[PDB]
């Protein structure tokens, strides 16, 4: 939902009032930086008074920027929470105040009841007509309707829901477009995929991963450090002569603190999850998303689905005298009954090309053919004509099984296609084969140059493909995978597993969840791909909602952006502190060791510009820091040492170099605004 | 009092092992092989000692080579008390200290070099400082040659004859051993 | 020695206690 | 005079190097529990005698050995101190020391910190001096060697639940390397100009007729293993500039050696039992960097010293105030940084005449852990704790869980390991808060100005470090100072020695993985300077303001 848009970013700086002490000390340095204000504000409201003489004024606005710390720590989690609870708040806008409709009968023309009654409870018998909404989750009774699942996947795409086979599961939040289903309640609500998703996104950091518990540790430590030495500093300059003032004792103190990754640490972990569960995969908790990044070796899964899923739809191809209209209408009703996800990238081409968005189900009396892997197929018999979508191959056995023999005007096409190195499938009506599609890469710089990246940062790739070794070489050289295993049952598959996990690595793979189910189980990180939700959740092997062989891709890349945003911010907040030393200390005893204005570097103006400088630096970095901490860092994929060595160079030396221009630019406004 | 009498037994061992037989195989073998500085390198004639060879003298006579200052406890050159004047950079003591014994030396000395050696007026690490750079020894050449009635040459030949030499000219400094260096003083003048 | 002396001296004595209790039970902070 | 400076360096590096390399060698063979050629038999009948036989125990057990041994240590050496008036050695009729200069010299000397706040040629006698705390001196060095023995059996072993023998693991180092190594050291100081004989005090008839009483006792047995073992509790009130225990610049040269010998084949050992020598070459090429870093800078400072010299009518402005004249202002600054940074509290200059420049990073290689080559083991294992952070920051840096050696780090070893680091600051800044706000902690005081502060951080940086090294101008023979520095040295001791047993205890039930292309490699110049980054980092962050208010502001004044 952009970034920092005005429609949420003044609905969650209501929700930055957490100001109150029972929500603050779970955070123990921002509870530190809000004991220091309530101090701060305490004496300067006594210094106002007449309590004890002093400026009354300086100290009020050190407390007012320490306040505007605490406002500007709270601000980040609360974008970060209001981002993450928005596509959630989205989907329940049109599941709040829905018209739900519950029949009295399972069978059609019943009497229905007109009540959104939200306790359905097991067994319960509803109905829904066109430009409805699901109440919830449940298995189809009968019929047939174009269900789009843009409420849960995201984009718009219309599937196909039937009884009979696995089409019957259709969620809730998901509007339904063409036809009428009645609908057997199969969850209680509460444990549906609605409220699931809705927990998820409340259930922000209520397991803390151990990586945010490690980090949380070395803050403390550092905040002990810092309090132990701006607290003892009272006494060790009350020997000369006089006293350093207690106000300029806590904005030091709440200049030095980790301030910066203390405030992000929960803004990186709440968008970590956004990004995870944007990429339309669900996790229980960040551990398995923080585990990904640790893994050696991902084991791929494509049996059942053709190539890797990094190839989808980009062009239609008429083969002669064929409407494209035609071809891409007989393409995506060859592909409804394809869940893989290039059979719904040829939906995505159809409407993208034409807008067919909805069809019918009952007038074309059609009948469904899943999609298996040993047929490489996914066809649909309308009314008599042979409708079939498959390999080039596949087809070519098809014409040698029935009477139509393959023509020969198409073979310049499939050699064309084949040139661009797309992989080529051919549709089938029956006796006739109206064009030959190409499926382009998604990958900018190319699957061989991702796999080559991750081989680079250390981590192996293993594609197993159930398939003859003919078709498996193929697949790994024009993937670029580092080695490929074929003819796998689960038995082999769980020895791969072992032997893998023997050498000293971890093992991350993708897999169908239920047939693939002790493997995903020896897995440390496991993801699931066309399997139910509510079966699927509970035991954990994080769902994938496209079914895409290659999100664990995406999954390694946003726990590493996770650590490595961790990491980078850890070390800006730390370096951050020299500079802060450089224009604190000579502020701070200008007047019991005058002589130590010779470590002022910086030629700032008077020691309370220079406090201020620091204190409003300190303030303004947490919010130069949010863009950062929501989008992650911009990591470029190279070995360990030389990612190390960029990340040093952008993020060590820029904490070590930025906050000296940074308190020379605020003291330069101040001196020109003449507040000092 | 599981691991109560291994525990016993091992230090009961180490302390009579590292107490009774390593001090005192040492001290038998240093007795044995290095006698004269196993014993404090004692200057012995007549049975009688006259000091270390070590250690260092208070020496105030007009016609002997004076030392470094040493600001010991109850005796300039006490060796009860070790430990020298720990005295900083910004104390206005050690500037008064360092301040009136360049004037004592320069009153000592009137036919030497106006700008006295750093040696002889800052005090050692120890009291007890039997030690002097053959430069420092050397810028004192003229008020003994005046009070021993001896020449110029022979003080030089002297301090080159009692001055040792490390291995190499950076693990140290080439120093001249005072107590040594006067009673060879005292010996010449019959 | 004084007053705000010693509840400065509290103050930070109680602040350094919840520190290291934060330390020591890190999962649950 | 830098070329002197540079060619004493390298030597002393290149000899450091070549003599530490084949008590690396036996280092690491007394760890890999190999017992070493010609010893077994012997030390077979030794063990039945003594009956420790084989006890394969974990880290509670290890932990509970070496507490249990210390404390006896601490018990014996308290009531000898308290009653060694009643002990024979003691022709001088010393009495008996008093409850807290006795509670204080016992814990220094059993928490291997040697803090000498009494001037012990009219303190002890001859049989305290050479059985309590020379055998404390044995002691203390062998239970650090068998801390970090522990430590790294711990990194080495593969999914075990003990760490080796403790009891055997101190007998086989004291008897076969304290022992003769200390040996070879004290006769080549009875070869120079030590003491070893048990005579009583000589009366000297001086030449102008005053009168000298000598301290002649067993000074050789005792300086050796004070050097061995970076203990540096002297016989006398000077520290190792009395001619007595440091006659000779070969004596001095011997005394360095033997004072970095036990760190550098500790590093040589670590790196030759995990098989890499190159994690060895890490910890010492950082040390090697700080070290000649902070020798150059303390040099130049040294070199460049008393300014009012030359107003005041001097040839020369080279700070030679508390120096002796046997040793350069560069012998004097180096052997100031090599005990400073050794956790050894010999001194053959005195500090507190040191500039305030050249005294800001001696206490700030104090106030980082003392891991620049520090302790015999000591300041290994703090080295070990910056590496276990510097693993944790550079893994979050380029996204992976943080491992060193192949084994994974988690919340437990970070908690002990935030903890031991936690530990000595905390000692330094509350000590030092203590004595600065209470008027027997500031009577004490000599100089005035910020060198007297620098002098109460110094002394607290002393106990809580356990370096020992004293800025002398302090009285710290008070019974407040007494008790405070106590409390500090025990904490400092036995608050990192168990957090560290914990980290083993931890480690030794973890498999180590195989190193892979996405693997940290945790050597090479990156992570060197990497390992000085964070430790000089982590430092300045916690101790800036401490030396601004102290050396800082003397040295600008
Ligand atoms: C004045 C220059 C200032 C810097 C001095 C640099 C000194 C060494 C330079 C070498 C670095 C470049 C080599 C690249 C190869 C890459 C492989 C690698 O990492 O190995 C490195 C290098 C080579 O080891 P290797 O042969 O690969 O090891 C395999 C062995 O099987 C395993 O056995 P091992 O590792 O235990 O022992 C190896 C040994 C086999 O054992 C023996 O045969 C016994 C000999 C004992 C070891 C040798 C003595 C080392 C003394 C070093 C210090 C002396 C001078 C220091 C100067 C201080 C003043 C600035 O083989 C050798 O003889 C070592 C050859 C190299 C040492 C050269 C001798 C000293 C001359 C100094 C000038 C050289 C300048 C070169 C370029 C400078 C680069 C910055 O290792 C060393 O550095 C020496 C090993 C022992 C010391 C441990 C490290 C301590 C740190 C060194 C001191 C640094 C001073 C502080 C720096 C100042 C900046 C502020
Ligand atoms: C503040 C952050 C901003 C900057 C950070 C990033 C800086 C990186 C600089 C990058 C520029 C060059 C890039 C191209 C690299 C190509 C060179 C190469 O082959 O790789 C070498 C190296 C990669 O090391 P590696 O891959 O881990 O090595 C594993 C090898 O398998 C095993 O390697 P090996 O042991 O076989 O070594 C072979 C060879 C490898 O190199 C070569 O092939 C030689 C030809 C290329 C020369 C580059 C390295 C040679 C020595 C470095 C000189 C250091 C001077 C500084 C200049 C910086 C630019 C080099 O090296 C030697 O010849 C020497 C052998 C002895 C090993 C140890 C020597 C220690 C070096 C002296 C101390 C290090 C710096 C002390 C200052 C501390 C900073 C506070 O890349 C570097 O150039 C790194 C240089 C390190 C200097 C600065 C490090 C600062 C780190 C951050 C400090 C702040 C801490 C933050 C904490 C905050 C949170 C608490
Ligand atoms: O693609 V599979 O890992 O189910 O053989
Ligand atoms: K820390
Ligand atoms: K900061
Ligand atoms: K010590
Ligand atoms: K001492
Ligand atoms: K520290
Ligand atoms: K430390
Ligand atoms: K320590
Ligand atoms: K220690
Ligand atoms: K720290």
């Amino acid at each position: 939902a952009l970034f920092e848009p005005t429609l949420v970013v003044q609905a969650l700086k209501e929700a930055v009032k957490k100001l109150n002490p029972q929500a603050q000390w779970r955070n123990p340095v921002m509870f530190i930086v809000w004991i220091g204000s309530l101090l701060t504000t305490c004496i300067s409201i006594a210094m106002a008074s007449g309590a004890m003489p002093g400026n009354a004024l300086f100290s009020a606005a050190i407390s007012g920027w320490l306040w505007i710390t605490v406002l500007f720590a709270n601000f980040a989690e609360a974008l970060a929470e209001g981002r993450s609870k928005a596509q959630a708040n989205s989907l329940k806008g049109v599941k709040k105040t829905a018209f739900a409709r519950k029949l009295r009968e399972p069978k059609y023309g019943a009497a229905a009841d007109k009540v959104p009654a939200d306790q359905l409870r097991k067994g319960d018998i509803v109905l829904v007509e066109a430009g409805d909404i699901i109440p919830c989750d449940g298995e189809v009774i009968e019929g047939g309707a174009s269900v789009d699942e843009s409420a849960i996947t995201g984009e718009s795409a219309p599937v196909i829901r039937e009884s009979g086979g696995d089409f019957a599961s259709v969620t809730g939040g998901t509007r339904i477009l063409s036809d009428w289903l009645v609908i057997e309640c199969s969850v209680n609500p509460g444990e549906t995929f609605l409220d699931r998703m809705i927990a998820m996104v409340e259930g922000a950091q209520r397991r803390k991963t151990p990586n945010e518990i490690a980090l949380t540790i070395l803050l403390i430590a550092l905040t002990i450090v810092f309090l132990l030495a701006t607290a003892t500093l009272w006494p060790f300059s009350a020997w000369g002569g006089n006293a350093v003032s207690v106000t300029v004792l806590v904005a030091l103190l709440v200049c030095l603190i980790p301030t910066t990754i203390g405030g992000l640490l929960s803004a990186i972990g709440v968008a970590g999850m956004s990004r995870m569960l944007g990429a339309n995969v669900i996790a229980t908790s960040g551990r398995a998303v923080e585990a990904a990044g640790d893994v050696d070796v991902l084991l791929l899964d494509k049996t059942g689905t053709i190539t890797l899923g990094n190839r989808q739809a980009s062009e239609f191809i008429p083969a002669q005298g064929v409407d494209e209209k035609t071809l891409a209408d007989a393409a995506q009703l060859a592909s409804l009954a394809d869940e893989t996800p290039e059979g719904r990238s040829i939906v995505i081409l159809a409407k993208q090309r034409f807008n067919l968005r909805e069809r019918d189900v009952q007038s074309l009396h059609a009948t469904f053919v899943p999609f298996t892997a040993q047929s490489r197929m996914s066809g649909i018999n309308i009314d008599n004509r042979m409708i079939r979508k498959g390999s080039v191959d596949a087809i070519r056995r098809h014409v040698e099984a029935n009477g139509g023999h393959f023509p020969t005007d198409v073979d310049q096409k499939v050699d064309q296609v084949a040139r661009q190195g797309a992989t080529p499938l051919v549709v089938v009506e029956g006796s006739r084969v109206l064009g030959v599609i190409a499926l382009k890469d998604i990958v900018k710089g190319g699957i061989k140059e991702r796999f080559a990246q991750l081989r680079k940062m250390g981590i192996k790739t293993v594609m197993i493909t159930g398939d003859n070794r003919l078709t498996a070489a193929a697949i790994a050289a024009e993937a670029g995978v580092d080695d490929f295993l074929a003819e796998a049952t689960p038995e082999a598959k769980l020895a791969l597993i072992r032997q893998y996990q023997a050498e000293g690595r971890l093992v991350a793979m993708t897999g169908d969840g239920t047939n693939d189910a002790p493997a995903l189980a020896q897995a440390d990180v496991a993801v699931a791909m066309n399997s139910g939700t509510q079966a699927a959740k509970e035991a954990g092997n994080m769902v994938d909602l496209d079914s895409n062989p290659t999100k664990l891709i995406e999954v390694v890349h946003i726990g590493k952006q996770m650590l490595m945003t961790r990491g980078s911010l850890t070390t800006f907040s730390i370096a951050n502190d020299v500079a802060k030393y450089f224009a604190i200390i000579p502020a701070a005893f200008a007047a019991t060791y005058p002589q130590l204005n010779a470590l002022n570097i910086m030629c700032l103006h008077s020691p309370d510009s220079a406090i201020l400088s620091a204190v409003i630096f300190n303030a303004l970095i947490i919010v130069f820091l949010i863009p950062l901490a929501l989008k992650g860092v911009s990591y470029k994929p190279l070995t360990a040492s030389a990612m190390l060595r960029r990340n040093l160079w952008i993020y060590g030396l820029g904490g070590l170099l930025v906050p000296f221009i940074g308190i020379k630019v605020i003291d330069l406004l101040l001196t020109v605004c003449g507040l000092v | 009092m599981s691991g109560l009498r291994p525990a016993l037994s091992t230090f009961i061992f180490l302390l009579l092992i590292t107490g009774g037989v390593y001090p005192l195989l040492t001290t038998v073998l240093g007795q044995w092989w290095f006698p004269w500085q196993a014993n404090g390198s004692l200057i012995r004639e007549g049975d009688t000692v006259r000091g270390s060879a070590l250690i260092g003298q208070n020496f105030t006579g007009n016609g002997y080579f004076h030392g470094r200052p040493s600001a010991t406890a109850e005796m300039p050159y006490n060796p009860q008390a070790s430990g020298g004047s720990n005295l900083a950079v910004s104390n206005p003591e050690l500037d008064k200290l360092i301040a009136a014994r360049v004037a004592a030396l320069r009153a000592a000395n009137p036919d030497a070099s106006a700008s006295v050696p750093v040696e002889l007026v800052t005090a050692s690490a120890s009291g007890l400082d039997n030690n002097i750079t053959p430069q420092a020894a050397a810028w004192q050449i003229p008020r003994v040659a005046k009070a021993r009635n001896l020449s110029v040459e022979q003080l030089t030949q002297l301090i080159a004859k009692y001055s040792q030499q490390p291995l190499v000219k950076y693990i140290g400094q080439p120093v001249v051993n005072i107590v040594e260096l006067n009673l060879a003083l005292d010996k010449l003048d019959e | 020695m004084s007053a705000g002396v010693i509840t400065g001296v509290l103050l930070v004595f109680l602040l350094l206690g919840y520190l290291v209790y934060a330390l020591i039970n890190a999962e649950a902070f | 005079m830098a070329a002197q400076g540079f060619l004493l360096i390298a030597t002393f590096l290149l000899v450091l190097m070549v003599l530490a390399r084949p008590l690396g060698s036996g280092l690491a063979r007394l760890i890999n529990d190999i017992p070493l050629p010609g010893t077994t038999g012997v030390e077979r009948v030794l063990f039945r005698a003594l009956g420790v036989s084989d006890r394969e125990m974990n880290w509670k057990q290890y932990l509970c050995a070496i507490l249990g041994l210390n404390m006896l240590g601490l018990a014996v050496l308290f009531f000898m101190l308290l009653g060694q008036h009643y002990l024979p050695l003691n022709p001088q009729q010393l009495p008996g020391l008093s409850w807290d200069l006795a509670l204080n010299t016992a814990v220094s000397f059993v928490t291997n910190t040697n803090w000498q706040s009494y001037s012990g040629e009219t303190t002890l006698s001859y049989f305290s001096q050479m059985a309590g705390l020379t055998v404390q001196n044995f002691l203390s060095a062998a239970s650090g060697i068998a801390v970090i023995f522990a430590l790294i059996r711990a990194f080495t072993r593969q999914s075990m639940s003990t760490l080796g023998n403790a009891w055997v693991d101190l007998l086989r180092i004291t008897l076969w390397v304290l022992v003769p190594v200390a040996l070879l050291i004290a006769l080549f100081f009875i070869q120079q100009g030590a003491l070893q004989n048990f005579l009583p005090y000589q009366a000297v008839n001086t030449v102008e007729g005053a009168q000298q009483l000598l301290p002649m006792g067993p000074v050789a047995s005792q300086e050796a293993i004070k050097m061995l073992g970076t203990n540096g509790g002297g016989f006398f009130n000077a520290n190792s500039s009395h001619p007595f225990e440091n006659p000779t610049a070969l004596t001095n040269f011997v005394q360095m050696l033997a004072i970095f010998l036990i760190p550098t084949a500790l590093c040589f050992a670590f790196g030759e039992v995990m098989g890499d020598r190159r994690q060895g070459r890490m910890l010492l090429w950082a040390m090697s960097v700080i070290f000649v870093i902070c020798v150059g800078v303390v040099m130049w400072a040294e070199v460049q010293g008393n300014p009012h010299l030359l107003a005041l009518g001097t040839d020369s402005s080279i700070n030679m105030e508390g120096k002796e004249s046997r040793f350069g202002v560069l012998v004097s600054s180096l052997f100031a940084v090599v005990t400073t940074a050794a956790s050894c509290g010999a001194v053959i200059a005195m500090h507190d005449s040191f500039t305030a420049l050249g005294g800001m990073v001696p206490m700030w290689l104090m106030q980082i852990g003392e891991v620049v080559f520090g302790g015999v083991g000591s300041g290994l294992y703090g080295m070990m704790l910056f590496v276990l952070l510097a693993v944790f920051i550079a893994g979050l840096m380029i996204g992976r869980t943080p491992e060193y050696l192949g084994k994974k780090i988690d919340v437990r070893e970070m908690k002990l390991t935030a903890l031991a680091i936690l530990v000595t600051p905390t000692l330094v800044l509350m000590g030092a808060a203590l004595a600065m706000m209470t008027d027997a902690g500031r009577s004490a005081m000599l100089n005035p100005g910020p060198h007297g502060f620098s002098e109460v951080l110094y002394a607290v940086s002393s106990a809580a470090n356990n370096n020992g090294s004293a800025f002398a101008g302090l009285s710290a023979n008070s019974p407040f100072w007494n008790c405070l520095l106590a409390f500090c040295m025990f904490v400092g001791r036995f608050g990192v020695i168990i957090p560290v047993m914990a980290i083993a205890g931890s480690l030794v039930s973890k498999k180590s993985q195989a190193a892979s292309s996405g693997t940290l490699p945790t050597h090479g110049p990156l992570f060197v300077g990497l390992l000085i980054g964070t430790v000089l980092l982590v430092g300045a962050l916690t101790f800036i303001p401490a030396l601004a208010l102290g050396p800082v502001a003397e040295y600008l004044s």
